[PDB]
RNA sequence: GUCUCGAGCCCUAGACAGCCGGGAGGUGAGCUUAGAAGCAGCUACCCUCUAAGAAAAGCGUAACAGCUUACCGGCCGAGGU
């Protein structure tokens, strides 16, 4: 029902298109708070109990694509 | 005796307080 | 060496020389079990296969003479099936048994009858498109059934097009 | 082919092989591209669930799918490499 994770990252960003290098070449830029709210929205998605370990996967498909956390 | 084997005996026997070889070794213990 | 071999319930072995029976109640398989300084014998309720030799020729006859009477074994109670399916392309093949051999006719539009003797006690039913080789000696049904695919075999022309046939599908 | 001798490593906390079972999710990675979802190319190759399971080793598909490799577990049981 909700939307694949490389999508929901071009929304709170506002750039399209990545890199062709990835974590060599920086595009977009999330924050704390950020990835808080992305969290909350795949619960069926996601095999994970808590709530800290359902961020570290998100992540896993933002420091490969060129976003930076602040 | 391998370190992984020994590693893994103590991580059972944590879940008991709390393969089938290594099962059996921490029942006994 | 000794290898030590339990006689199951359903078959009762005796021994004869070199020969070696094995009956039960799918039928009697003999077997000639010959080789230097190897001796086969039945210890009543087990079936010993030993040798003061332990080198690597006479260990691999030890190891053949093991799976050998072990066959026997399943052959008397379960016995041997291998079940084989008859594919045509152009022209309908004709597969029957008649009397102690089975033969197929009009291979490829051939007139003339090709034909294979069946091996001892085995037993070959049809059902149409398939077919199935039964027995106790595996020797025996292993060769009728591969007698079968061998009597279509094809040199001239290319097996790729031309891939009329009876083939083994099903080994035990 | 077979015989003999040495060295290293693995093994009843179950080795080698075989067979059964599992081979899961984020997500079909991103870029490229009409599309490419392990597997055309470029780059990266990250973390959850867990006893394992690659950003996929080899086939396979127009792309999927499908078949298995790694890896984990079971059966087995003694030497194996
Ligand atoms: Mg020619």
């Amino acid at each position: 029902g909700v939307p694949p994770t490389a999508e929901l990252i071009k929304d709170e960003a506002g750039f399209e298109t990545g890199s062709g290098e990835p974590q060599e070449d920086f595009v977009a830029d999330l924050s704390v708070d950020q990835v808080k709210q992305i969290a909350e929205q795949k619960h069926p998605d996601l095999l994970s109990y808590d709530l800290t370990n359902a961020a570290k996967e998100v992540v896993g498909t933002c420091t490969s694509l060129g976003v930076t956390i602040e | 005796i391998p370190e992984w084997k020994q590693e893994e005996v103590d991580a059972i026997v944590e879940m008991i307080e709390s393969r089938n070889t290594l099962l059996e070794r921490a029942l006994d213990d | 060496p000794r290898v030590e071999l339990e006689i199951p319930e359903d078959v009762d072995a005796e021994q004869d020389h070199l020969d070696i029976t094995v009956e039960g109640d799918n039928g009697s398989v003999t077997r000639r079990l010959w080789y230097p300084d190897i001796d086969v014998s039945v210890d009543g309720d087990t079936v010993v296969i030993e040798s003061d030799e332990d080198n690597a020729k006479t260990m691999s006859t030890i190891g053949t003479f093991q799976s050998h009477i072990e066959n026997m074994f399943h052959g008397v109670t379960e016995g041997w099936e291998y079940g084989m399916e008859v594919f045509y392309s152009h022209f309908p093949m004709q597969v029957n048994v008649e009397g102690d051999e089975v033969v197929i006719e009009n291979f490829l539009g051939e007139k003339a009858p090709r034909r294979t003797t069946i091996h001892g006690d085995t037993d070959v039913e049809i059902d149409g498109e398939e077919l199935t080789v039964s027995g106790p000696d595996i020797e025996a049904v292993g060769q009728t059934a591969a007698d079968i695919e061998q009597l279509t075999r094809i040199n001239d022309k290319d097996v790729r097009v031309f891939q009329d046939g009876v083939y083994i599908t099903r080994k035990p």
